[PDB]
RNA sequence: GGUGAAAUGCGAAGACCCUGACUGGACGAGCGGAAGCGAAGGCUGUGCUCUUGGACUAAUGUUGCGAUGAAGGACGAAGGCUAGAGGAUCGAAAUCGAUUAGAUACCGUUUUAGUUCUAGCAGUAAACGAUGCCGACUGGACGGGACAGUGUGUGUUGUCCAUGAGAAAUCUUGAGUAUGCGGGUUCUGGGGAUAGUAUGCUCGCAAGAGUGAAACUUGAAGAGAUUGACGGAAGGACACCACA
């Protein structure tokens, strides 16, 4: 009690809990209550529509290896005294994108648009580093500029020809397997050896649902 | 005093600048001091109590690095940096990115 | 209570040469364990606990 | 942080009170909690030294925290608390000076104190004065123990019952 | 059970001790050290820190919650970004009372191209 | 909130903190280095486009068309000035609150010109490697960047050791190649202070820049290194005239 005792000028009880779902692509569909505050007799609940919340990949999908992966989701709908989300994003967790960085190497990072099949725009951003070969001597692991732009349009082709007019219910199946991490590596280290490459991060930028 | 002349640029003219992180001068990116730390997220004097609250079976307890960039007086002051002497001063320490872990 | 017998003398930190760290060995399942103690312990000394969860280093 | 003390009670042909700055108290460490196990007095005429230079009353190093800690004394500047007045004599200008609060709020002001790191919880004892309702000046009236003032001016009673000193934060 | 987050700012002043829902757009709890002490030079340090986690603890645990997932965070931006000394002594007073952990989660803001900061060319000489 | 600690100042017309939407200027982190490019000043998001450089590789063309350079010309950090646009952050000047013997200061609060873009003027810097340009010749060791080859080469470049040089500190494609003194061709200095000041002239909207004295004064002013004394300097040992 910082200032003199006056100087300066139960309502949680009649509240409500709801129910969180997520999509049932995840074995785990429940993953939490929240509030409401009853502002009104018959009150309209589209002020709980708009809300967001996420959930770590390996709590929707009961698994260990693959705990550094959320995904978002958002508010769209309520039935009877239960909401529902839509996917509205991904990212990694700061503590595991930060240790991909390392000195002495270099990063290539891209970006690119895709249209779903309702109509749904997201942007998806790629990432990833070099590698050294078994018997690597030197202090440092460069590539050329000019090579750094040739495998940038070889991240640009994986991204469109897999997430491209698709529904929704799938591009959360290929962004939860990193089938466009795999594909990178392979056609992309055949200009030069590349480690770490995944999927950064996932925006929603104009919505149907 | 120094062959340097106390920076680490050659064949350049200008070399960029940064703002110093404790009293915010402004300085040279290759004169400035630069530290890097891995640093656990939770205490270590409280790892016993973490692992009978946790509800989860496996837990791994995250890491973070950090970048520091200070400025002649703010480093010396500190004590990051000490005078040193005429021959000693010649040492530079590593960091060997072709270890095996 | 449970017990524990020093059987290492790891060096004497305190404030202001105080406290005396030391690698204790509990005896009702052996485990080895470091802790700090306060009074002039010497090796094959038994110390009491009331309660073994920490480490101290 | 500063702190103010008050006289309470009821009053009974009283005019002011004022104390003679001097007095002990209780203290206790901010950033510890731990108390200062003695009562240390607080006088006007002490001298000291912070960590900067600055000159204070008191200088007490937290055994705990293992800093500084300083007390010092104000005065009641003269314009807003203390409104000069004046008392009978002889025939000629002699005419005594005393200072005296105003009761605000069903007590008075005496004395008023800033605190560096250290933190005031009581005050133990302090010498009263009195002034009656008219002209005539009770100095180190002896309060009871069981708190009620009272002098008499040849006739009359002027008194205080319930009679106690605080400490509030200002 | 029942799930809560704890959003726990804290920096070389005045530590927060913030509990909220799952999507964190409802309060249940928020107690900040400096509405503990009297001094100001106090509100950030390791007691206070202590004296707050513990009046947050006994009332929303009796208000039903019993898990919390963390975030924690400094100052970002162009401040100094590094959590404060009262930072794990209110994680460790949670602890102790009797609730579990979930997830654990570093979110103070980063400044990719900041704005200018305070100090000018030569900084803050004192 | 911020401080060594606080005060002015902001907060029950709901601050701070957590969340859904938007708007605006500025900036381009990490990766980022004794790494690259440009005549120098300088230049780090992505994709297009118009322009640019040096090296390398070769049985291509030409045939001495070259080196240096008073006079002349173009470019040139930051601050400043003239017009329009713009306005997040920071902040001279002004202003209060502290500190102080006193502070028109260091620290803080309120608040500006300026800081950004377009079109120009101006022409200065510890514009520094304090290190003219071109040509001949000269030991080792560990590296980097580009091209070409195949176990090496050419152009560049960082660190460390000799020989040699130097007043020394130090220098290593030069600060080396003998007072054993001459490869071609320029500029600048001639004890200190007066003083980059007066005056004339050329340029500029101005602020100013370029060029540039004397009378009078005076025995040293200066470079690099040595041993001491001192530091409101950093370490390592110690002591019941130090703590625990
Ligand atoms: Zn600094």
């Amino acid at each position: 009690a910082i200032q003199p005792p006056g100087s300066y000028p139960n309502a949680f009880a009649r509240k409500e809990w709801y129910t969180l779902r997520s999509p049932s692509i995840f074995p785990n569909n429940i993953n939490g209550k929240t509030l409401m505050t009853k502002s009104a007799g018959k009150n309209s609940y589209m002020n709980m529509i708009g809300r967001r919340y996420d959930v770590n990949q390996a709590d929707l999908t009961g698994n260990n290896d693959v705990g550094h992966r959320k995904f978002i989701f958002k508010i769209g709908d309520i039935k009877g005294s239960e909401c529902v989300g839509f996917f509205d994003g991904m990212e990694l967790t700061s503590d595991k994108h930060k240790a991909m960085i390392k000195k002495w190497h270099t990063l290539i990072e891209a970006q690119k648009d895709i249209v779903a099949k309702d109509g749904s725009v997201f942007r998806v951003f790629v990432m990833g580093v070099t590698r050294r070969h078994p018997g690597y001597v030197k202090k440092t692991c460069y590539v050329k500029h000019s090579d750094e732009k040739k495998i940038r349009k070889i991240m640009f082709d994986v991204i469109e020809e897999e997430l491209s007019g698709c529904d929704v219910q799938k591009i959360m199946k290929k962004l939860a397997n990193e089938t466009v991490g795999k594909r990178i590596e392979e056609l992309g280290s055949e200009i030069f050896p590349l480690q770490n490459c995944c999927v950064r991060k996932v925006k929603t930028i104009k919505s149907h649902q | 005093m120094r062959r340097n002349h106390g920076r680490g640029k050659k064949n350049r003219g200008s070399a960029g600048s940064i703002q110093c992180d404790k009293c915010g001068s402004v300085t040279p990116k290759d004169k400035a001091i630069k530290r890097f730390r891995i640093q656990s997220l939770i205490e270590q004097a409280s790892f016993d109590d973490l692992k009978q609250a946790t509800i989860y079976d496996v837990f791994e307890v995250p890491r973070m690095g950090y970048k520091s960039q200070f400025c002649v007086s703010c480093a010396c002051h500190a004590k990051i940096v000490r005078v040193r002497s005429s021959q000693a001063r010649k040492i530079r320490y590593g960091f060997n990115p072709n270890r095996v872990a | 209570e449970f017990f524990g017998e020093v059987t290492h003398v790891l060096g004497r930190t305190g404030g202001s040469g105080l406290l005396t760290q030391v690698k204790m060995e509990l005896m009702h399942n052996k485990r080895t364990i470091q802790r700090a103690v306060k009074g002039p312990v010497a090796v094959g000394d038994i110390i009491e606990i009331l309660e073994c969860e920490r480490e101290h280093r | 942080m500063h702190f103010n003390i008050f006289v309470e009670g009821e009053f009974n042909n009283v005019k002011g009170v004022f104390i003679d700055q001097s007095y002990p108290l209780r203290i206790q460490c901010t950033n510890c909690g731990s108390p200062h196990e003695k009562s240390v007095v607080l006088s006007e005429d002490s001298v000291g030294e912070g960590d900067f230079g600055e000159k204070v009353n008191l200088g007490i190093t937290c055994r705990c925290c293992r800093r500084i800690m300083t007390l010092k004394i104000l005065k009641l500047k003269e314009g807003r608390e203390v409104k000069k007045h004046l008392l009978p004599t002889n025939f000629e200008d002699e005419f005594k000076e005393v200072w005296l609060s105003d009761m605000q709020k069903s007590r008075f002001l005496v004395s008023r104190i800033e605190t560096n790191g250290a933190e005031v919880t009581s005050i133990e004892s302090c010498i009263l004065n009195l002034v009656s309702n008219q002209d005539v000046l009770f100095t180190n009236v002896n309060f009871e123990d069981r708190t009620v003032a009272k002098c008499n001016n040849l006739n009359m009673i002027s008194s205080i019952i319930d009679f106690s000193l605080t400490v509030e934060l200002a | 059970e029942l799930a809560a987050v704890a959003h726990i700012k804290a920096t070389k002043n005045d530590t927060f001790v913030h509990i909220t829902d799952m999507t964190g757009s409802e309060t249940i709890a928020k107690i900040t050290g400096g509405m503990r002490v009297k001094a100001q030079r106090d509100e950030g340090s390791p007691y206070a820190a202590m004296l707050a986690a513990q009046d947050v603890a006994t009332k929303i645990l009796g208000r039903g919650v019993k898990v919390l997932h963390f975030k924690l965070r400094g100052a970002g931006g162009v401040k100094p970004m590094a959590l404060g000394p009262g930072a794990q002594t209110a994680i460790r007073t949670l602890i102790r009372a009797g609730l579990r952990v979930g997830r654990i989660e570093d979110v103070t803001p980063v400044a990719r191209d900041r704005v200018r900061k305070r100090g000018g060319h030569r900084g803050r000489r004192v």
